[PDB]
């Protein structure tokens, strides 16, 4: 049961951090890139390399110790993608658009996603191909059946680890996440232009229809992000995912609750 | 009665020339017609589904249409291999005879004549008034998502549908000539189909074929047999 | 139904939460949530598509708490999103390379996203691209198609009262009826069209009309209906299949007295 | 007409509900709602299109109930709100019927390219102004088109005024709503030109357009007649041979009208 | 700086109006406002771009009337790109679209950015390729590590010089810039259409959520801009960045502050 908000100098705090992208990192020279993408021969023989699978990023940030019973309530978020101008490096090991042309810029399928919550983001599993064999070191839908390709309620998980939950297996579970606000956009297609806006003037309000924001259980704020900006085509024609870090700034306030 | 499909008993063509098997039906043009090839001793293969659609494997030579009171199978560049019996088939969901076959057309050529498996068991000799249990062991498929059927061919006669069951074993249908005597059943875990034939009469002697329908999320009936078992002969 | 006052109190309000799986055609179990590869007919006269090639309207009839012993359940707010949007980033599984050594071609092209909430079955009107198209046994389609069926034939009225039955390309919501249903649909046609899928648990649609009355559930039954053809999957051979995804629904209902 | 008070009461309000079929050209019965395949002329001077190649404005004149069966002091029906949508948007997913493959073994090419979606509600026939792409284009007998086309017809010729008062007659590419008139009509139109342009069609029964002007007055139906007008060229269908035909769809209209007193 | 009451009266308000020319690289005088033709490197490890190939952040430090404790507070901005119609010169040394066709217009990757602040814009470094060797004369991320490709907090700088800070190395630092309002859009892709609006009717308000705008320390207003409109393809196929100047008009008012 949510009750009154605490006021005063010490009633309010701020959390500021960045989440680096987990694009796969095939060698140190390619930090924030995936491995070049192999296409499998059949659906039954699809066994991707771990460094080829972008993953959900997650940060668990301890807040000032509180606790009759107070909890930190996340009220407002400011977020933006860090290093959008890096995608203008069109002179570094790319494939020419045409004869004598500049490099091919990062483009194609993108997924930008961020979440603020008082507990780990809750995930539902959906597989493009149920016979895809996800590699040791990742956490993925276990006991994949035919029905896993549309909806299998057995595939529930918590985003509770980094470099573990592949992006293409997991989405936010819309049946849970009462204590999380999540926002995501997939802009699929092969030649799709990235459209990235940056400003320090834009604020998202995290309060629900009852004026209550996410309540941080155990004095922990859970930030989660994916920013697959598109794909980098290198000279040989092979394509790698490219991702960028995401800035978070969350304003929290003390809220009394009961039980 | 049932819906009626009439077929010419036989058709002759020279190698190279085109063969036309007609399937006559009362306003058949407003029903989806499927075609099966059957060579003696072997499992029937589906060559056309839904009037004119060719499964992976069947060549461009083979061709289907369906317009008036007549549907037409057309094999164009005929080879020795094309010599076989050809049956048209329709589906009437919600009728006393749901799966209806044509009488059959035998084609003769007058020049100079593996993911899915269905393995059959149980056939043999049995006396009038006796019992027999046919089984059909499927492999390579999640059995509960496939409606399954028993079809038979009596010595001389064509293909006759016997019995159908749903994927979950919910729905059961029989031909009028086996109602109280034959029972169809499934063990989805053991992945096999059963026909319990007891109180057997003399006119039951036939090759009993196990017939699978296409995948359905509910294991519903679809009215087409996209794959067949090699068959098992019962005599009396 | 003369609509009167809304009931208040602890027990005056209920919630319905479910997912609708897509009916894309399901040609074999390995391809659940895909259609069959699309065949092009030789002429308009000889167009007879395979049943597993035709995506269909999805429908769910959800019983609500029994009210009688004159109250009706009134649908007030909807939350909905597409489940498994990130699955469309599986670009390594049996696809056709964009170019030499390139990653797979992502799902793209013609899409239709549609959802409806109502107190009775969604009412359909028939419109045919080609009136001589022969729809297959097992589907429910415009009967006695005339030449005028290609623009508008008022004889082609139906109720979306069955799954895996009403093909998407024959039927649209009948704008002459559906007084007791709220429907929303977007067709984004074209061959190389990028999917643009947003996910968030912060977005709510209000179902009330201009008089402040929402859909009234006759016989204590809520009718959810959906189509989510996300685009087409191109496999190695060049063949194209529709790909669809499930849709989450969450409907807030309240007790309303009528006469 | 000096506009005065709105009538209230049970009988003070009425509703008009109908669909307008598209006039895309209809080259034979098999191709109802398509145009003929598009021929390109050799020169501007020798451009003489076939009538079944020219999409036309659709129009409906709907009689409303008789209001003035009363006494001294003059009611007119006032159009207040419109609900409209394109009927059969999902028909454009038939990509298996006599199309041209995108590539080897590919699905059919979907309807795409230059589109024009337009609807109007008014208390009199929509007023048209003539603008010609090529002034020497010879429009065919059976259509109504800009007469006495001069060189200035290609940018603006004020002689080319007309009323959309007939179906299968006013070709889309000759006529636009005349912005100098149409005081008693509300019109809305969007041309999305280009050769590979994706159709974007929204359907919903939750969206309402208000027809009232800045003074709170909607279209006043003269002679108790409501005038609905529409064009919905969704794009072009490419068939196996490569030839391209316009494809159009019907448009639903639902108009709420109320009785309004006017004077002298 | 505790912010107090705003000064009113005739002399309480001032205006700053100027244009910032673009620093696209300027390879010779004939090509002012263009970059050099873009070379693609053989590998990531051998990427050493020419200085006249790197567009740079533009910056202007404008002295305001001497005050003094009063500070100039930036309230409203008007800005637009100067010379948008110049991108219709499709007859001047371009590559034909096709046989006998008009020139190829300026298109592809664009970055439009402007900032107003009471101190130099604060920059964070992000590198596409960390082994890129930025040339003498530019100011760039020093001691680039592998982690520089996603986020390295060592790469902090002030935009305090023209023709110096390359666009592709630096973004506004979202951890700082409390006293600056910045707005930027990257529209990446190879064939992307420029969309440039011009109007003298549009005003941006620079006040924060507390109603305080940027406070000009030392009576200095800091304007900063990037307008890479896209790329010009010339006959040979070679591609150069093209940029345009940006108009600024800032309304400032006198504000009293303490300590």
């Amino acid at each position: 049961e949510v009750l009154e908000v605490k006021t005063g100098v010490d009633s309010i705090t701020e959390v500021e951090c960045f989440l680096t992208p987990e694009m796969g990192d095939p060698d140190e020279h390619l930090r924030g890139f995936s491995k070049s993408i192999s296409i499998s021969d059949t659906f039954e023989s699809d066994s991707p390399n771990r460094d080829m699978l972008p993953c959900y990023s997650v940060a668990r940030i301890p807040l000032p110790n509180l606790n009759n019973i107070l909890m930190w309530e996340a009220v407002t978020l400011k977020t933006e993608v860090i290093g959008v101008t890096s995608l203008m490096n069109v002179h570094s090991n790319g494939q020419a658009t045409h004869d004598n042309g500049a490099g091919k810029p990062v483009q194609g399928t993108s997924f930008h996603f961020f979440s603020v919550g008082g507990e780990a983001l809750e995930l539902q599993g959906v597989l493009f191909n149920y016979r895809t064999k996800y590699p040791d070191g990742t956490i993925f839908p276990k006991n994949a059946t035919v029905q896993s390709q549309v909806m299998n309620t057995e595939h529930k998980a918590y985003l509770d680890k980094n470099k573990a939950y592949p992006v293409e297996c997991w989405v936010p579970d819309p049946t849970r996440n009462e204590n999380t606000r999540y926002f995501g956009t997939l802009t699929g297609g092969e030649n799709v232009p990235p459209v990235l806006h940056i400003t320090n003037t834009a604020t998202t309000v995290l309060l629900d229809e009852f004026g209550v924001g996410p309540l941080c259980k155990g004095d922990n704020l859970y930030l989660s992000a994916v920013d697959v900006c598109g794909m980098f085509t290198n000279r040989s024609g092979s394509q790698q995912w490219r991702g960028l870090s995401r800035y978070f700034k969350v304003q929290l306030r003390k809220r009394r609750v009961k039980n | 009665g049932s819906y009626v499909l009439t077929q010419p008993p036989s058709v002759s063509v020279a190698p190279g020339k085109t063969a036309r098997i007609t399937c006559g039906g009362n306003n058949i043009g407003s029903r989806s017609v499927h075609w099966y090839q059957h060579k003696p001793g072997q499992a029937p293969v589906m060559i056309i589904s839904y009037d004119m659609n060719r499964p992976s494997g069947i060549p461009e030579r083979v061709s289907g249409s369906n317009y008036g009171n007549t549907a037409t199978l057309t094999i164009s560049r005929v080879e020795a291999g094309d010599e076989a019996d050809y049956y048209c088939q329709v589906w009437d969901s919600r009728s006393d005879h749901p799966y209806v076959f044509g009488t059959g057309t035998r084609v003769t050529v007058l020049g100079s004549t593996g993911e899915v498996q269905l393995v059959e068991s149980g056939g043999g000799l049995v006396k009038p008034g006796g019992s027999l249990r046919l089984s059909c062991a499927a492999s390579g498929i999640t059995f509960q998502y496939y409606a399954m059927n028993w079809v038979r061919q009596a010595p001389g006669k064509g293909l006759e549908w016997v019995s159908s069951i749903g994927g979950r074993g919910d729905t059961t249908y029989y031909t009028d000539s086996v109602k109280g005597r034959f029972t169809i059943s499934r063990d989805n875990s053991k992945s096999t189909l059963y026909l319990q034939m007891n109180s057997l009469r003399a006119e039951d002697t036939a090759v009993y074929y196990c017939a699978k329908e296409p995948f359905d999320s509910s294991g519903d009936h679809r009215g087409v047999f996209d794959y067949w078992g090699q068959g098992t002969l019962v005599t009396v």
